[PDB]
């Protein structure tokens, strides 16, 4: 069944439960129509709906698997919608000339999962969850580049081999590439050659219409990613969905020590 | 106004929002509201600080140092006797 760590949302299970989710009105209480609209434009970014899986059966549980564990569920959902594109094409035989259109990157953009109450109400117990938020934007920060695939070099010979970042860390092999050659000397990391991906930062006041009165509202910095970057300006009072994140900050200064109180920001997978 | 009669102070400031109690007694001394015309001048226009305040104060006492001649000599004598 391929258990995956603690998220315990099983591969080769939920993929099929989503695969037969296809072709439904149904219910309601679109779906394949809008996807068939999607395949021509090449715009990708499937916006979904949410709610769909609820109350619909099967995948009554998938809604809870995504809500409680959005991290994996979004990746698996993207894989499955990709392979359902692949299975859409074989139905019509030769399409779009030919296989390259499937290679292009797709993603799911879930939104409106339950109605969350504010930022303020939030428990520290839920740190991987999809969280509605609303408030104006005080500023849109300049774009910071983000590591995706890292590049490396050495004095010998020099050789061009490079390794991807994966998790939020970078480990270069001490020694060495190609071959061999060696020697022990430290790796030379080219700064400019490696790939990058867009990460903005967006400040958000918490619902200035809803306040303790008179205490000034609390800042929520949601960092977005990819296409969403630079898709907005300021002061938009509407709403945003995405996964909550608590990450450690480096304090004083130097020292390589953690302040031990993790700052909190939202991944904001979708905006609407 | 809020302090005197009502007997309480109210702070909605920013802020700490509370009604806290000041039940103090109060004395006040004021000039003749411009122009020494405090003695001869009308029962109104003399006070200079309308209006409800005039009421809030339970007692409004007037102090024109105006003779009252036979009263001046006596005062002087008293002051003299004091200067000791």
């Amino acid at each position: 069944l391929r258990i995956i760590w603690g998220t315990n949302v099983s591969i080769q299970e939920c993929t099929t439960n989503f695969r037969n989710f296809l072709m439904s009105f149904k219910y309601k209480f679109y779906y394949i129509k809008q996807l068939n609209e999607m395949r021509e434009l090449g715009t990708s970014n499937l916006n979904l709906d949410a709610r769909n899986l609820l109350a619909y059966k099967q995948t009554e549980d998938l809604y809870h698997q995504l809500l409680n564990y959005p991290q994996e569920v979004i990746s698996i959902m993207d894989q499955t919608i990709k392979d359902c594109m692949v299975s859409l094409i074989v139905d019509n035989n030769l399409d779009y000339d030919l296989d390259e259109i499937e290679t292009k990157f797709y993603k799911v953009r879930p939104y409106n999962v339950g109605s969350c109450k504010g930022m303020r109400e939030l428990n520290p117990n839920d740190i991987d969850k999809l969280i509605n938020l609303k408030g104006l934007v005080l500023r849109s920060t300049p774009v910071i580049p983000d590591m995706k695939v890292a590049f490396f070099k050495c004095n010998v010979c020099d050789h061009t081999m490079a390794v991807e970042i994966d998790r939020g860390v970078i480990q270069e092999p001490a020694r060495c590439e190609r071959i061999d050659c060696n020697e022990p000397n430290s790796m030379s990391l080219i700064h400019n050659r490696c790939s990058f991906a867009d990460k903005q930062v967006i400040k958000l006041q918490e619902t200035p219409d809803f306040v303790p009165d008179g205490q000034t509202p609390h800042s929520i910095s949601l960092c977005v990613y990819d296409e969403l970057v630079d898709s907005c300006r300021a002061g938009d009072r509407i709403e945003v969905t995405g996964t909550f994140r608590s990450i450690p900050i480096r304090a004083n200064s130097r020292q390589r020590v953690l302040k031990s109180l993790y700052k909190t920001y939202v991944d904001v997978v979708h905006v609407k | 106004h809020e302090v005197m009669e009502q007997q309480t102070v109210t702070i909605a400031k920013a802020g700490i929002h509370t009604t806290l109690n000041a039940r103090c007694s109060v004395i006040a001394a004021a000039n003749p509201v411009f122009g020494q015309y405090d003695v001869n001048r009308d029962p109104h226009q003399n006070i200079a600080l309308p209006d409800s305040l005039l009421s809030r104060f339970d007692l409004l006492f007037v102090v024109t140092d105006d003779i009252n001649e036979i009263r001046d000599r006596s005062i002087s004598e008293h002051v003299l006797r004091t200067h000791r």
